[PDB]
Parts: C-alpha cells; structure tokens; sequence
RNA sequence: CGAUGAUUUUUGCCCUGCACAUUUUAGAUGGAUACGAAUAAGACUUUUUAGUCGCUGGACCAUAGCAGGCUGGCAACGGUGCGCUUAGCGGAAAGGCUUUGUGCGCUUGCCGGCGGAUAGCAAUGUCAACAUGCGCGGGGAUAAAUCCUUUGCAUACGACUUAG
RNA sequence: CAUCGGUUUGGAGCGGCAGGAUAAUGGCGGAGGAAUGUGGCACGGCUUCUGCUGUGUGUUAUAGCCUCUGACGAUACUGCCA
C-alpha cells in the first residue's frame, strides 16, 4: 500500500533530429527498464501522459496533462518514438513522463 | 616449504564442458586457435565456435580423445553423466531458480509475499532470542 | 620587426596589479612552518614605524676591506609596546585549504580593542562582547567546550592579539588586532599557552632576539595616480615631442589588436602590500631603560 | 606472434624457502630475508616441488615473453643473496692526488666520504643504502668493499660511488682518476 | 568478404574452325555467383586469348567443404601487390572449412600488408595432411600434444550502465 | 537501468574520458550524478605523457590579458569536470541545468561516505585497457601540476576507511546472526513453499 | 567559502509547537540498499595439499487492508510508527550514525464480522518536499551603518586611515 | 472503444513446396591407413606405482582418429505459396 503506481516511468529525452535540425512533432522517450527494441515493442501503442503544474487553476486543479502514444521504437537501445497531441515543450528534455499500461493487450 | 599460491583458472582443453547461449552444454573436442575451438554435445550441433561466445564450466569430461566424433562424445558424455554433474552445481541451480522465478504469475507473486511475511515473522522470533 | 636593440623590461610583473592594498594593516601571507620539538612561541609581532636613525658599528666580516673597521649605517626604529592576547582560533585541514573551526575570546577586552569593532564608537551603546562576557558565568564551561573542540580538531592554532596603541603618540584610538600563529609543541600545548595568556601582555623580547633576521609586512607609501615615467621607470621622450613626453610611445603592436597587460600604463603608485625579508635586529630596546 | 606458453624453472637450494603470494616474492635463507614486488608484470607461478618453481607467461607477445627470464633472474638473485651474499670491490685510481675515503657517521647515518679527488677541496658524501655494508679493505691498498644481501642495493651503492667521482672539463682518456668496480662476486666464495 | 568456393567452367565460343573448344575450370572464392563469374574472366584473360564477349560460362557450382567439422591446417599460396611491387608469399591458417581459411587470409593481408581484395591472387589453397607439412610456427604451436591454456583476465559484459559490486576478472 | 534519485559513482579505477562521456549523457537525460574519489581516476598512457599533455594545456592563455584566458584547474575533480564539460553544450540553459545536476569530489566527503557508491563497467580501467598498457592516476598528475591537497586527502581517506571498516565488521556480524536465524526456520511450511516458487 | 561580535522599547525582531491559505519547482510517485584491496586475483573449510562460491541488480529490503475504514478472537512477548527519554560516536561540507528506558498506537504471524456501488466503459482525476505569508500559543533579546564635521598614514572624484 | 478501407513498420512468428553433389556433413555398416601412438610391453625420475609421468615399440587392445565407400534419414542455404 506504500506503492500505487500503475504506469511505467519514462523520460522525455529529445526530439527527432539530425545534427542541426530538430523535429518537435516526434519525441524520443526512454522507458525505464527497456534496453532493446524487443523490450520496447511491448509498449507500442500505449498512451503517454506528461503531467505538469501550472499557475492558474482549471476547475480547482493546478495539474495539467499532455497526452500521447508510443508509435515505434528508436535505435537499438530501447528508446521509442512518441506522438503527443501537443508537442512536448523543449524545456521538458529530461523530464519524466508516464507510460500507461493501456490500451492493454495482455 | 615454498608455499606458492597458484592460479585456479579454467583451461581450454579437450573435455571441458562449456555453456553455449547460457542455455545448453557442450564439450571442447579440439582446439583450433587461441580464439577458436571445436565443440560438441548431445543436445548441440557440432560446430566451430569462438571462445568468446562460450563460458568454460568447472567440469571436465575425463579421457576424451582429441577430435572425437559425435558418437564418441555422446557415449562418453552419457558414461561420465555430465548432465547430472552440471545440474548439481550452484551455477545450474541459480539458472534454474531464475527461470522458475521468471515463470511466476501475479497470484503466485502475492503468495510469495505472504509466505515471506510468515517466514520473516518466524525468523525475527528466532533471532531475538539468539 | 624586432627591436633594433635589446633592453630589459621596465618593472616587475610579479607585483601586479599595482593597485591599492585592500587594508592598511599588512597581513602575514605565510607563517613560519611549525616544528613540534620547539617550545611554544609566537611567530610575529605588531609595531609602529617611528623613524630612521644612524648608528656606528664595527664590522666583523673577514676578507672584507671594512673588517674590524667602523661603518655608518641607516637604521629604522619600530615602536613596539607589548601586545595583549585576547583570543585564539583553531584551523582545520580540509581538501579545500585551512578552515577556521572556532574562535574563543577572553572574558575582558580593553576599550581600545573594542573600538576596533566600531565605525561610530561615540554614537554607540558599546554592546560588543557583552553577552560573550556573560558566557563566563560561574563555570565557563562553554569556553572550555570550545577550547576542547580546538584541541580535538585544530591543526593550526593562532592567537588573537592587539596592539596597545594608547602607549604610542598616535591620536588613533582603535587598536590593531591580528592573528599571530603559534608554533612549537602539540596543539594541546598551543591551546593551553593561549588560554593562560588571555588578557596578558606579550613583549617583543619574547618574540625577537638581537642579531635575528626578521621580515617586515607593511603597506608602502601612497603616491596617488602616477604617470608611466615614474610608476614604471620608462625613458622620457625627446624634448620636442608633440602633446608631451612623460609617456610610453608604443603601447602595442597592431596584433594582438588589444593592449597587453605587460605594457606600462599610468595608474595608482604606492600604497602596496609588501613583504620585505632579511632585516637584521640591531637592538631590542626596553621602554624602562633611561639609556 | 603470441606464443601460446613460455616457462622458466627456478631452482631453490636446500636451505632456502621462496614464498610467493600475489606476485610478492619473499625469499628466506641462512643470510636473512629479501622481498620483491613484481606487480608490474603479468606472470603466474607453480610450485613443482620444494626445489623447483615454474614461472609461466600465457599467450604473451615478444616483449611480455622477454619480461619472463628477467623475472627468473631477479628471483634467482634474491635466492643467491640470502645464501651467498654479494660483494663488489672498488679500486681507487689516481695519478697524482691520493683519494682519501672514509666511512663516516653523521646524523645517525652512514656515509662514504671521498676527499682530495683530483686535489679538489670539495668533499663528496655518498649515503650508504640500508642493508649494505661498506669496508676499507685491509688486504689491499686503495680498495673499498661493498657487500650485502641485495645485489640491486650493493650494485647501486657501488654505482653511486663510481658516478660521484667523474672528471669534468678534462680528457678522461688521460685523466683516468676515479673509483671503479673491479670485482663483482659473492661474500661466500664458490 | 563472406565467401563461398565456386567451380566456374567456361570456354571460347565455338567456331566452324573449332566446334568443341577446350573447357577450363577455376576454383573461385567469391561472395556470390556474379563476382564468381567476374573473377573467372579476370583470370582467363591473364592466361588465354579470351574475353567475356568471345567466351561462354558453362557451369557455376558451389564446392562445399568435405568435412566441415574436422580441424585442418591450410597452406595458401599468394601473389599480392604492395605499394611498390608484386610479391609472392605463403601463409598458413587453422580452420574447419577451406572457405574460412581464405576469409582469414583476406583479413590478415588487409591487417599486416594493407593488401586489399583487388590486390591479391590466390594461387593455391592446400590442406596440410602431415604435421611435417606445417612450416609456420604460429600454427605449429597448436599441434603439440595435450595442448592446454587458460584465458586469464576475463571481461564480463554487463547489460546495465552501473554495477553495485566490485568488478572481477577470474576465469 | 532504473532511474535513480542520485547515482553516486566511486571514481577509483575509472578511465577519465569514458566515465566523462557516460556521466555527460546521464546528466543530460535528467539524472543526478555524484563522482567521489576523483584522485583515484585513471588516464591511459604513462604518467610522463599525460603530464606533457597537461603542460601543453598550460601553454594556452590569453596573450593580451592572462586573466581572460583558459583557467587551468589542477584538482582531480576539476580535471574530470573539464572533461565532462567538454562533452556538454554548456553555453545553453539546458547544458547549464545538466551541469547543475553534477557534483565531483576528491575523497568521499559527507554525506556520501555513508551512501552506496557504484561502478561503471564500460569505463573501468581494469576491464577496458589491455593488461599490459601503462596508465596514470589523476591524483599523481594533479600534484605534479600544482594541486596542493594530496596528502590532506589521503590522511582523511585513511580515517574514513578505518570508520568504514568498523561499519562492515558490524554489518557482517549481524548478517551472520540473521543467517543463523534463517537456518533455524528452514524446512518449515512457509520455507518449503517458498522453495518451490524459486525463493 | 569559513569563524566570530552585535543585532533597533520598535509593537518592530529572533527561536519554537501548531493551524490555515498561498507562490514556486530543469521535474517525488516503495527504498541513493555505505568495507577495503587485488584483478596473472578475491572469499570460506580442512589442510596450505585440496575442494567450494561468482559466470551480474531478473539481486536485497520493503510490499495485502475506504491512498488503506470500523470492530472481535487466537498465537507470540516478537516487528514497526510516533512522543518523550539515556548514553556514545561523527569536523572533509561534522548537521548524521548508533543507543537506554518509557508511553501511546498499528501489526498481514493466524482466523472472523461489517463497509466501498452511481466517478456510470478511460479522462493525472488531484494524496509529495522545499518556501513564504497570515492567525494563535509558549519563550527570548533590546543595535548599528551612512550622511555631516574632523584627520592626512590617503586622495582626481568616489574610496581609505582617524577622531567626534 | 470496435470494425472497415488505403499506406506502412514489425514478430525469437508458424506451416507447405522446390532446387543443389536430388546439399556437403553427421549417425549406422564395410574396407584400408597412419600418429600429436590408447592399452599392453621394455627401460627410467619422483611417487606406500594416488588423472604419476618420460622415452622407445607398434596399429585397437582397457581410448580413439583419418581416408574411401553402401543403403537410408535430416539440416543449412537460396527461392516459391493467388
């Protein structure tokens, strides 16, 4: 009962980019404990939430969310590409995201 | 006396039992180079492999001639009963326990936690008086 | 192109920047290295420059043409009344340098040293060190605890001493308070020596003997803003030079397209911190001596 | 070429007990004990019996194989240092100015004090290494005897003494003055 | 490369003068049959008045190893070009397949002589049947009786970036 | 692979640049890293070679004003810091935050003397260099170029190791007592079932 | 970056136990889980001969209960949280690590009784540490600096050394 | 959320078929041979002969290996599956 987590911890690492040009429409996400594309393919299609705090309350809450989903793997070390409804702001590079366990296929 | 501390290495020699792919056993039948050996076993394909791709086990299949064919290796492996010798070591036992843990379900993990609580109760009771 | 002829640089790059000293009291940058086998003793003293005089002395230097012959020599008089010990500081060896751990003070500080802690003494309630003076209440175990901390952790022990400037003819009433490192003996010996000397006077004859070679730490004479000719000893330009001659003609080549730090420039001259070494002690005079 | 295996055999005399643990050799004999660290080399040791020790290099290249017989020789020098000792003899060579060599003791330390070398007013002092004995030979005129269990220490003191007496600004083919090692043997003659 | 041994057979195109020209065979170590037939014509024009335009490829067949799990020693005779001249050399390799010895040879002359694939001619690959046929000491040292050797200083590959225990190299 | 709140790395036996690159990627990705015992770090190559390299570094200074030029830090932690900062886009706000996520020390000062130090196998000298190669200890290179506190750190490191040894002897004793208590409760109903589950 | 002195008789300041409301977050969401050293080596037992361990943390600790409610019993005399309380160690940036007694809880070690619905098939579905302010409660202390005049160890002016 | 259509990236994917030296191997059988010569035998150095061991001999014995081959049976690789 000390733990209540139902999501996998993630991190917003980067945008999709070449050396000099970045693409904000695609985010690179590191899922915790995933180290290979085979591990990361479990999470394809799962929903991602970026949860953050804002100055103004909306309906009594200062917590806002940007929703996304895992679309594909990236590279060889278990990062994935994510697609959020609104692009994650660049200030969140290194910020933690929530990898949801739904849509479930277990 | 002299009292020289000697290394306890595992040697690349004909008769060494090795793990391949961290799953299957095989034995060295002939040395190709410093880097390559020819391995064979009852449940593996006779092949030339690099010593970096395998792990030497502490087990030697005694009296295996160099270059022995598959039939000779299988017969001597069955006679020496290498599979039982492997399965009796802490290395194989840890591998088996890792597999068994990896096959648990959520309900079985819950039961593991409950039984651990009971055993910890008993252990603390024993520890406080000793 | 190279210089047509060679010449040494004007002035030393080891005394930069030629700025005013941050304080008028010269500070001991480095103390003598501590030797445990020696007795516990002070390593420095504070005095006031009175003036210069002349002596006559028989030279004892075999092989010299002045050997066993009288020489007339300039000498400096430093007025040095005894200093009063009022405190002790412990220093700890750290991977970032020495760090002061604790400062323990004496119970009673004279007014001349308590004026040190004020910019406007005459307008004050003179509250300095009153609660600390209360710390000595009937058992003084707080002071003993801090002293034990110094004994336990300090590797360098320095005493806090102030001059008795009221014994000098100066009109200034603030004493000069400085840290003087204690050398010799163990750390416990140093702390005991400092404690037993609280509110006591220490004389020069307990720090310096005659014929000693000692160093002098002081801030030199101020001259204000000075041109390059006297600040750096550069050559005066010819008499017929337009816009003046007390200058450096070329303050740099075209490249680097900046003025270099090694070029002599006009600025503040004097009032620098200097450490001057190897001054022989001809006399440690006594104030009570009428001769 | 990466030689598959190279071996050397130590020979341990009757009264000597070599002792190796983690490439730290401790040789004990009638004359005392000597120790040597070989942690800068990758070698392994096998005790064949009480009179032989195998020294092995596995899959070693040319230089790493070259470092094997030197390990053997160093341990052998340790063995012969604790069972026979080492003795270097130095002869005083001078054409005109006699070299005045004394064994002095200053500050609790032994020194070899060379005076009048080529008539110089300078006094040369050489610190005597620990475990090394200096002696002015009685049986020979102008002879210094450097002896001890450690060959390295003995030879290095002898080299210190020889090197401090070098001639400067002269034709050293003509000005042959100095102190030179004339005999390198053992304390116990064989 | 990753190579195969090929049997390539070709001939001059028949003429009314010569209606059955002689069939010539070559053993070619090539990654595929396109390079196998290319290498064949390269060597025939070094030896015969023939071209790909005036010739005909008759057969291309893979030559599989006879005993692919028997350890052998091969002698390979070479003719390679350096930066300065052309040299003949002979080297020896230990392997279980004839193809794998040639692959090692190509890596070896790349490493020791900076000799590229284009600069090398394989004159002959021979399996050395007798232990007396072995001339080179770098393969003769593995033909000694009761050969044993350890592998000191084992480095274990970790899946994680950080390890909570001290590293070890026993083996 | 877990995200940790702080990763404290014991810098002993680590190659300077490999540890620097790994730590750079760690702090860029939002991980807080502490490296202790930077005086025990290693650089490949003999001591003289690395000292010559540091003297090449010292040569470089702004000609018109030496106070503007590169600031050559002599402490081992600052040598590691320079190596890391060269691998960071330190002139952006993001690189500045990433550098704020990092701490480097000589020795193991509090509070890290009672915390867990890990190693980085991809950057360990004993696992990376060929066993015959020569290497440098950054503590010796630092002293040779001006670092003043080598002997202070080793005095404080010996004091810490004496205290850390008392810890381990106590911890080992309680592990021995707990093992004897777990042996008593073996072959019990809970213990037999836990053995069939792999525990 | 450290040590140290003094910190407004103003309704202002400090320390402290709460209670409430706010702003912020380079980014809590069970636990940063503490020997040292070697690596051609470590650690057990006999014997220094030999056998055994590792071959990764997929580990260890913690983990069940309206984000964890209300009650009952059995077995043990243990485990754990909080509050006082005892003693010791820690100065590298100690600000932490242990420890004595005591009291109040909880205990999932085992067995019971009652409660959760409707947030509607998901919507972070809001649960944390740091800070500040404001109300109370309990204690506590009761300054200086600058301008100005002066000095000349200083000085272009600032600044500095003095005195008032 | 479901299902569809278009495009597309995958799976430790599964099955069937074909080709090749109608794979080469391997296993089983037969014939021949040798050594980095197993047992045995004959001399030895350390072993109460405690994987004892070394050197000779010779050809399966108390291990085996190589070559050729006879009848089967697979697999690899490359293609095809509307």
């Amino acid at each position: 009962a000390e733990s209540h987590r139902l999501y996998v911890k993630g991190k917003h690492i980067s945008y999709q980019r070449s050396k000099s040009v970045t693409n904000p429409n695609v985010s690179l996400i590191q899922i915790e404990g995933v180290a290979s594309p085979k591990d990361a393919k479990f999470y394809l299609g799962k929903r991602i939430a970026y949860v953050y705090r804002a100055p103004k309350e909306i309906r009594g809450s200062k917590i806002r969310v940007i929703w996304g989903k895992v679309t594909r793997t990236h590279g060889n070390n278990g990062l994935v590409r994510a697609n959020f409804k609104k692009n994650l702001p660049p200030k969140t590079f290194g910020a933690s995201v929530r990898i949801m366990l739904y849509p479930s296929n277990i | 006396s002299s009292t020289v501390k000697a290394a306890n290495w595992r040697f690349v020699e004909v008769g060494r039992v090795v793990l391949v792919d961290n799953k299957e056993l095989a034995t060295i039948v002939e040395i190709i180079d410093q880097k390559r050996v020819l391995i064979d076993g009852p449940k593996i394909q006779r092949q030339a492999i690099a010593l970096a791709k395998i792990v030497l086990t502490p087990i030697v299949l005694p009296n295996l001639p160099r270059g022995s064919r598959t039939a000779t290796v299988t017969k001597k492996w069955a006679a020496a009963d290498i599979d039982a010798k492997w399965a009796a070591s802490g290395w194989a036992k840890k591998l088996a326990n890792k597999e068994r843990r990896s096959q648990l379900s959520d309900f079985e993990r819950f039961q593991v936690m409950v039984l651990k609580k009971q055993r910890r109760f008993a252990t603390k009771k024993a520890l406080v008086k000793a | 192109s190279h210089r047509k002829y060679e010449a040494p640089r004007h002035g030393s790059l080891g005394f930069l920047p030629r700025k005013r000293a941050a304080k008028q009291r010269g500070r001991v940058k480095s103390f003598p290295k501590d030797v445990k086998s020696k007795p516990v003793a002070l390593t420095a003293f504070l005095g006031y420059k009175a003036g210069m005089t002349t002596i006559v002395r028989d030279l004892d230097r075999p092989g010299s043409k002045m050997h066993k012959r009288e020489v007339v020599e300039a000498a400096t008089v430093v007025d040095t009344p005894p200093m009063v010990v009022v405190g002790v500081v412990g220093y700890v060896e750290t991977p970032r340098g020495l760090r002061s751990l604790t400062t323990v003070w004496a119970e009673h500080l004279s007014e001349e040293v308590r004026r040190r802690f004020y910019k406007n003494w005459y307008k004050s309630k003179k509250k300095a060190f009153t609660k600390y003076s209360g710390k000595y209440a009937t058992d003084a175990k707080q002071v003993e605890t801090e002293l034990a901390r110094i004994k336990k952790y300090a590797s360098v022990v320095r005493v806090l001493a102030h001059t008795q400037i009221k014994k000098t003819p100066l009109s200034q009433k603030k004493a000069h308070l400085a840290e003087i490192q204690i050398n010799g003996g163990s750390v416990s010996d140093k702390v005991d020596w400092a404690k037993e000397h609280f509110e006591k006077e220490v004389s020069v004859d307990s720090v310096f003997e005659q014929d000693e070679m000692i160093d002098v730490i002081a801030v030199t004479k101020g001259h204000g803003f000075e041109g390059v000719t006297h600040r750096w000893g550069t050559k005066k330009l010819p008499r017929k030079t337009h816009r003046g001659l007390r200058k450096v003609a070329c303050i740099g080549a075209w490249h680097p397209a900046n003025v270099n730090w090694t070029v002599a420039r006009a600025g503040q001259n004097g009032y620098h911190h200097r450490t001057s070494i190897n001054h022989k002690v001809y006399r440690v005079g006594k104030g009570t001596d009428e001769a | 070429m990466k030689y598959i295996q190279t071996d050397q055999i130590l020979d341990i005399p009757e009264g000597v007990t070599v002792d190796i643990k983690a490439r730290v050799v401790k040789v004990t004999g009638p004359r005392g004990e000597l120790t040597k660290d070989l942690k800068h080399i990758d070698v392994t040791f096998n005790k064949i019996n009480n009179r032989a020790i195998k020294i092995t290099v596995h899959n070693g290249d040319r230089k790493h194989v070259a470092a094997l017989r030197t390990v053997k020789s160093l341990i052998a020098n340790l063995i012969t240092g604790v069972t026979k000792g080492y003795k270097y003899k130095m002869r005083f060579v001078y054409a005109h100015f006699p070299i005045n060599v004394n064994i002095i003791k200053k500050d609790g330390q032994d020194y070899v004090e060379i005076r009048n070398f080529l008539g110089e007013k300078r006094v040369r002092e050489v610190k005597i290494h620990e475990g090394v004995t200096m002696e002015i030979s009685s049986t020979q005129k102008d002879e210094l005897i450097v002896s001890g269990n450690s060959l390295e220490a003995v030879s290095q003191n002898a080299a210190d003494i020889q090197q401090i007496c070098r001639v400067r600004n002269k034709d050293i083919r003509k000005f042959l003055d100095g102190i030179y090692v004339s005999e390198r043997g053992t304390i116990v003659e064989e | 490369s990753r190579l195969n041994e090929y049997q390539v057979i070709g001939r001059n195109l028949p003429t009314e003068s010569v209606p059955e020209p002689k069939l010539f065979r070559m053993r070619i170590f090539a990654p595929n049959t396109v390079v196998a037939k290319s290498r064949y014509w390269y060597f025939l024009q070094k030896l015969h008045k023939v071209k790909k335009a005036s010739g005909e490829i008759v057969s291309v067949n893979i030559i599989s190893e006879a005993k692919p799990t028997k350890v052998k020693t091969f002698g390979i005779w070479l003719r390679y070009e350096s930066r300065s001249g052309i040299h003949n050399m002979y080297k020896e390799y230990r392997d279980v397949t004839r193809v794998g010895a040639v692959e090692t040879m190509y890596q070896d002359l790349a490493a020791r002589h900076r000799a590229r694939f284009r600069s090398i001619h394989i004159l002959k690959v021979v399996e050395l049947e007798k232990t007396d046929d072995v001339k080179r000491q770098y393969v003769k040292q593995f033909l000694t009786k009761d050969l044993k050797f350890p592998l000191p200083h084992r480095v274990q590959k970790s899946k994680k970036l950080f390890q909570a225990t001290a590293p070890t190299t026993f083996y | 692979s877990s995200f940790e709140k702080v990763v404290v790395i014991d810098g002993k036996g680590h190659l300077l640049g490999r540890l620097a690159s790994i730590v750079s990627k760690q702090i860029l990705n939002g991980q807080k890293v502490v490296v202790v015992r930077c005086e025990e770090l290693n650089i490949s190559g003999e001591f003289f070679r690395n000292k010559l390299k540091y003297h090449d570094y010292l040569r470089k200074a702004t000609r018109y004003n030496k106070k503007k030029g590169p600031f050559h830090f002599r402490a081992p932690s600052r040598i590691l810091y320079k190596a890391i900062r060269g691998m960071i886009p330190h002139k952006t706000a993001r690189g500045k935050a990433a550098l704020e996520r990092l701490k480097v020390f000589e020795g193991v000062p509090p509070p890290y003397d009672k915390k867990k130090r890990v190693v980085v196998p991809q950057a360990l000298r004993v696992l990376r260099l060929k066993p015959g190669r020569k290497y440098t200890t950054v503590g010796k290179l630092s002293s040779a170029v001006g670092w003043k506190y080598e002997s202070v750190v080793e005095k404080l490191e010996e004091k810490r190791k004496v205290q850390s040894a008392e810890y381990y002897a106590k911890k080992k004793a309680l592990t021995k007592k707990l093992n004897a208590a777990k042996a008593s409760t073996a072959e019990s109903e809970a213990a037999q079932k836990l053995a069939a589950f792999g525990y």
